[PDB]
């Protein structure tokens, strides 16, 4: 058995613990636990309605929902001090980005094929930089791939280990002589600010994931 | 070494119960009263339309 | 709108009033500004110079004695000014220069006359660019 | 130039601009509407709180 | 519980599933080529 | 060999100041955020995620340095 | 070490939440949307 | 040989901070973005497509030096 | 071992000036704040919590700077 | 003797950060594009080739820099 | 151990010049203060407590920087 | 003599980034082009040869740096 | 231990250029004063005390910098 | 043992460039002085004495940098 | 003294990028050149001598650095 797969089971138990215990007997009125999910559904709905802007825009709206929520929930469990890192396995998150990027390329080649390679020319340019504009495009084409993964877990792995080693700060500050208890309130507020940063580096970075791959969905579905 | 981050967590959640909980309470109460008032008013309006 | 509503207005004869136009070209406080079919709602005081109005038709060349260009937020640009002007016929060099020398002379007078005559020298020398 | 400090108001600045533009007229095209448009004939008289009088000067 | 709806995930979300299987095969190549480090 | 751990330490040190480029950048976003609202108070909620979104794109660039330090630290 | 472990159980739970949220959790709120809209429009 | 990997460690250290101005630069695009819509509200979803394009290209400046840090890591 | 902690100290030295953009950053935020109240007087109490938002997270990046200079100084 | 390839690594480290200026540079080629085209919305097709003109031949100079790194790595 | 105190000395040397951007930022604070009071003399010493407060806490960054240099000397 | 070729390699490394002077510099010309045509579309091609004239004799200065690199590489 | 006073001297040298931030910034406060009174000739020398105050405290940064350099000199 | 005067000379080399941007700053003062007077010609003798006051006891502080480059040269 | 030719080589390397101070600087003049004629289309033949005059005495200073590099390469 692995603690990581057990953490994924805890994630699915919280997923059960977000809607079933939320919904009091299928009521119209929309209780307080359901208002948050309503706000999430609306802020993803109105987002990707304007983002990809397609006639077929909602057809990937569940996907752009469910790719968010995993990062939304897995950065609500590692927030506990006595916990192990959930999404800081960079092989896993970068491999997720690889899966999403390759699914985008297969979608674009199944939808467009040879004219999907018409994405390489953004605008009409004079001759001595017409192919070069393609190349820096191709140079960005895997950079479109690699960065979004290599920009999520490296957030989270930078956060909590920080709160490990700066806990070691409190193991290096409150273990020297007794006047360390005098004006020793500012590392407490500093780690407080780091936790304020950590909720941001979970939630807003998950939204960054969502918005960047939503742009990539408009890239792969629509040829410019 | 790890219970100090737990102490920051307990103090932060105490500040959350001080600050964030009444704000989300008032937001939920306001949206609840708004949706309930509109849903009652539309029903009363077409009850009056039935009377007309 | 496709194009733009130009309201080119004068105290004696408002020439254009919501005329559908592609481009206006106007000397404002920041210099010569060309504005196309859409623009930010923007208020500018207009320096006396050459306004070129390009439409679906060609571009007309007028002189303006200053005023205000105001982009009404429905993409209605209102030029509110004083003087219209032909191609070059209303401009005459003997009329301009002989007055301009006298205006440089009046610019040596008292500051109520001197500042105004300096303005008049500035305007006639801007009109020398209309003489071109 | 420094008309804002020393000379005119901006309305009067453009008024002097219009007087220079219509002063730079084609005399064939300088119609009677132009000269009557510059027919400055208004007389201003500053009164006081006791309704005193100033000079009716030509503005 | 929850009313199950036949929402399109097989006739719509095929290529991301294909990409997941291909990345599993690439992990087969990687864990049979670079897991002995 | 007595230098290579010291080389890891000072290579971590020269890698560190890249967060500098975050710490300036995010600021002008907030400065533009003030010039998102000083000249246009009625649009600020429009840019209230849209500014801080840019924060999360700039902040992460700083966050892409110190942990490049840390792998050389560990 | 656990590349196969994390990758395989991650694939399983990803496709699980795909089909799960798709068939369940978006239309259970879309029912609330259509219900409130149909009562308000009568 | 205890010195050459030491030098490639510090070479990865100096090849880190090339994100710096890029971590500035994306933000200044965002700065213009906050002055794009607070000036012009009805271009909000016209520039924001290409600007987040110009984000990624401004990423494409200051990212590859980062992986020059990683390939010299190995 | 006659060299490693000395290099640790100079590594804490070079990891101290990266909060340079602290001393710029928050300050130039305040600069726009001075602009924000100047061109708009009644927006000040509107913007200053947001600006103090634009303070707090804006400086903590530089904190990371010296905590590297706090760690390689000590460990 | 051990330094002739170790120094190539640190030369690759220093000879890569030129894109830094590109991370400053082309950003305003987008950002002045923004506050330019927010100022005039229908100048866009007028300027977006020209901007992607003024992008490309201003970027590739920085792309030379790490290229000088590449030959110094190999 | 003849090297380590000298290294502390040069470490206090490199950890001194962080006040460069501190002086730059407080100069930008007073510069915008002059530019704000030039357009708003009417509100001068309501902004100025907030201006000097942000000045205080913002120059405190470079103050903490050179006192880190002070303790690194010791 | 075993050291002078690695010294020339790192000399090519430090004689590299003067294209930084291009990598921002000429770009801002195009930035001034964009504003220079967004407020003024009729004065595009009045400037645009001359301005791109102002391209070349700037950026070539930056090019000088990397050819110095070649004469310190070969 | 020939290295230690030499390293005091070079630590003094590297602890000089923090006054460059003052050397920029104490000029730009008066530059903004030039600009502000050219905008607003009404209030010239009622903010000149505030301007020279920001001058004084802003060059006090560089004063602290070169007195650190002087105390590490001797 | 001939290391210390060599270190004094390179310490004079690193106590040198901390006036450079100072020479920028007074320069932008003059640019601001142009923004003083090309915008407002009536402000000239209002500014240009006091402005060159702003051009003095500013830049002499930057000159402190190179006089440090004398005291370790001796 | 076995290093002094390599010292001249790398001193020429760190005296190479002074053209940076040319390569941006004249460019801003060209920026201002656009800010001449896009603002004042009647100022171009006014400024186009002076601006290209504003070319030389700027960038030649930066040229100084690399020619110092030249006399630090051979001289």
């Amino acid at each position: 058995l692995t603690t990581f797969s057990l953490y994924t089971i805890i994630v699915l138990l919280v997923i059960t613990s977000l809607y079933t215990l939320t919904n009091n007997n299928n009521k119209i009125i929309g209780s307080r636990w359901l208002i948050s999910q309503e706000a999430i559904y609306d802020t993803i709905m109105n987002m990707t309605k304007g983002q990809i802007g397609g006639k077929n825009w909602g057809l990937y709206f569940p996907m752009i929902f469910t790719l968010f929520m995993f990062i939304f929930i897995a950065n609500l469990i590692s927030m506990i001090p006595y916990s192990f890192a959930l999404s800081a396995h960079l092989v896993f998150i970068i491999s997720l980005s690889i899966v999403i990027w390759l699914g985008n390329t297969i979608l674009g080649l199944y939808k467009h094929g040879w004219v999907f390679f018409s994405l390489f020319v953004p605008a009409g340019t004079p001759l001595p930089l017409v192919p070069l504009l393609v190349i820096i495009e191709t140079l960005s084409y895997f950079a479109r791939a690699i960065s979004l993964g290599l920009r999520l877990g490296s957030n989270i792995l930078a956060g909590h280990l920080l709160m490990v080693i700066l806990a070691g700060l409190t193991f290096n500050f409150m273990l020297i002589n007794l006047f360390t208890l005098v004006f020793g309130f500012v590392p407490l507020a500093m780690i407080l600010a780091i936790m304020m940063l950590e909720f941001a580096i979970g939630i807003i970075q998950g939204y960054v994931w969502a918005i960047l791959t939503a742009s990539y969905l408009k890239d792969a579905v629509y040829l410019h | 070494d790890e219970s100090i981050l737990l102490l920051t967590f307990l103090g932060f959640t105490g500040l959350v119960a001080k600050y964030l909980a009444p704000a989300y309470k008032d937001f939920a109460d306001a949206r609840m009263k708004k949706v309930s008032d509109v849903l009652n008013a539309s029903r009363n309006k077409h009850v009056e339309a039935v009377k007309d | 709108s496709s194009g733009l509503k130009l309201q080119f207005a004068l105290p004696h004869e408002t020439l254009y009033s919501g005329s559908e136009v592609t481009q206006v070209n106007l000397p404002a406080k920041s210099g010569r500004i060309g504005v196309l079919a859409n623009h930010v709602p923007t208020v500018e005081q207009l320096l006396p110079g050459v306004v070129e109005v390009m439409e679906g038709s060609n571009s007309k060349k007028f002189f303006i004695s200053g005023g205000f260009a105001t982009v009404q937020p429905d993409s209605q640009l209102c030029v509110t000014a004083i003087e219209a002007f032909p191609l070059e016929s209303f401009s005459q060099e003997n009329i301009k220069n002989l007055l301009a020398e006298a205006k440089k002379n009046v610019s040596s007078s008292d500051a109520r006359e001197a500042a105004e005559a300096a303005i008049q020298v500035e305007v006639l020398e801007n009109l020398q660019s209309v003489l071109k | 130039s420094a008309w804002r400090k020393a000379g005119i108001s901006y309305a009067a600045y453009l008024n002097v601009a219009a007087q220079a533009i219509r002063s730079s007229l084609k005399t064939e095209l300088q119609t009677a509407s132009v000269l009557n448009r510059s027919q400055t004939d208004a007389f201003y008289t500053q009164y006081k709180n006791g309704t005193a009088a100033s000079e009716p000067t030509p503005i | 519980m929850l009313k199950r709806f036949p929402t399109p995930i097989l006739k719509v979300y095929w290529p991301f599933f294909v990409a997941g299987a291909a990345v599993y095969y690439g992990m087969s190549k990687a864990a049979d080529l670079s897991s002995n480090t | 060999m007595q230098l290579v751990l010291a080389a890891k330490y000072i290579g971590a040190g020269i890698s560190t100041i890249g967060l500098l480029g975050a710490g300036i950048g995010i600021a002008i976003v907030f400065a533009a955020l003030i010039n998102g609202v000083s000249r246009n108070p009625s649009i600020k909620d429009t840019v209230f995620p849209m500014a801080i979104l840019g924060f999360a794109l700039s902040e992460a660039t700083g966050l892409f340095c110190l942990m490049v330090s840390f792998l050389l630290l560990f | 070490f656990y590349f196969m472990n994390q990758l395989t159980y991650g694939f399983l739970l990803m496709i699980t939440l795909l089909i799960l949220f798709s068939q369940f959790f978006l239309p259970m709120i879309l029912r609330l949307y259509v219900s409130r809209l149909f009562i308000s429009k009568l």
